[PDB]
RNA sequence: AGUAGAAACAAGGG
RNA sequence: CCCUG
RNA sequence: AGUAGAAACAAGGG
RNA sequence: CCCUG
């Protein structure tokens, strides 16, 4: 069972594996003294062991780059959220039993929800 | 004076389990776990006649040693600092003629 | 409870508590943080596909 | 069933310091230290098909180990019981052909 | 300073020294599992180390006797209380 | 460095 | 390495 | 002893 | 003593 395996793996100190250049960007110790990475090398490769505290440190302390391109390449996903935001809902009708994408919310076992997408 | 009197500030906790005499290191750690405003220390008012980076390294060392408590098979009752160079200078080791 | 990415304002003590609290304090809009970075939960029935 | 349902009783304490996942042994000891009514155990309803005194010895052994926890240089996180005769029998050691 | 010396001595496990027949009257463990005396013998003699818990154990659990001889011996002190 | 103040500590012997 | 506060 | 139920666990190899 | 769940 992978679920319990990862439950146990996350309890260790450095369950993540990263490259060697990480040592040049983020420091070995937090502002409180917590360790972020260790000198030990991975078996079979030159990777190093890293802790999730390194991930959080990078997210809150690290280089910034413009992400203008992201919406362009992931256009299909953003179109969905736009349509959902600009849609209009309606009353629920309990009766015997662009639209298919939201099929899990419109139809049901014995009820119908009125929906017209905002696009 | 040995300790500050008017400028003293304390980190406070509440222990309802009234222990007659318990280990103080655990109390210190618990009081330090209620603060989430640590930042990078820096020197603003230096000691004129002393090596200040030694003091800064000493503070960083105690901070690191306290965290090194977690990765132990058994938690200790007392912490023993490592005889490092900055502690050698600050505590006046090897100064008697 | 698996990834230990609790909320930012919750008072649960963990190894990642300090970093998550600092990140929560830094941000301006707390509703944009991922659930992995101690953000709020926005999912609902109408959002289970995004 | 694996545990009692209607007949259960619990010794309760309070922990205002909300720890996400702490060591349960210390919680057990702190809960134990709130009772001041222990006495000498004895057997009133025995087990027909088992050796009763081994259970009593096991209970006394667990109490003794809990008190031994105090006399240690460093406090451990988990307590491994000594492989005694009563624990050898109770846990069915050396019964497979 | 003897005061701090005993302040430290009471912090140990077995500060008190007793005889050997004590092992026959009070048990080695409490009803909760606390050790009372240790097998180690005193240095320079045959006495046995005992913790103060043994004293309270004896006081609350031990042989009883009738005392109608102490006041007669300590007549002056009892007269002092009676006058007061 | 520091304590301390009319002289000392900031370890000693094998 | 031992002894001494 | 105990789990368990049409056959097994209650450790196996060197 | 080693290996294996």
């Amino acid at each position: 069972n992978p679920a319990l395996r990862m439950k146990w793996m996350m309890a260790m100190k450095y369950p993540i594996t990263a490259d060697k250049r990480i040592m040049e960007m983020i420091p070995e110790r937090n502002e409180q003294g917590q360790t972020l990475w260790s000198k030990t090398n991975d078996a079979g490769s030159d990777r190093v062991m890293v802790s999730p505290l390194a991930v959080t440190w990078w997210n809150r302390n690290g280089p910034t780059t413009s992400t203008v391109h992201y919406p362009k390449v992931y256009k299909t996903y953003f179109e969905k959220v736009e349509r959902l935001k600009h849609g209009t809902f309606g009353p629920v009708h309990f009766r015997n039993q662009v639209y298919i994408e939201v099929l899990h919310l419109t139809q049901g076992t014995c009820w119908e929800q009125m929906y017209t997408p905002g696009g | 004076s040995k300790f500050l009197l008017m400028d003293a500030l304390a980190l406070s906790i509440e222990d309802p389990s009234h222990e007659g005499e318990g280990i103080p290191l655990y109390d210190a750690i618990k009081c330090m776990k209620t603060f989430f405003g640590w930042k990078e220390p820096n020197i603003i008012k230096p000691h004129e006649k002393g090596i200040n980076p030694n003091y800064l390294l000493t503070w960083k060392q105690v901070l690191a040693e306290l965290q090194d408590i977690e990765n132990e098979e058994k938690i200790p009752r007392t912490k023993n600092m490592k005889k490092t160079s900055q502690l050698k200078w600050a505590l006046g080791e090897n100064m008697a003629p | 409870y698996t990834y230990r990415c609790h909320r930012g304002d919750t008072q649960i003590q963990t190894r990642r508590a300090f970093e998550l609290k600092k990140l929560w304090e830094q941000t301006r809009s707390k509703a944009g943080l991922l659930v992995s970075d101690g953000g709020p939960n926005l999912y609902n029935i109408r959002n289970l596909h995004i």
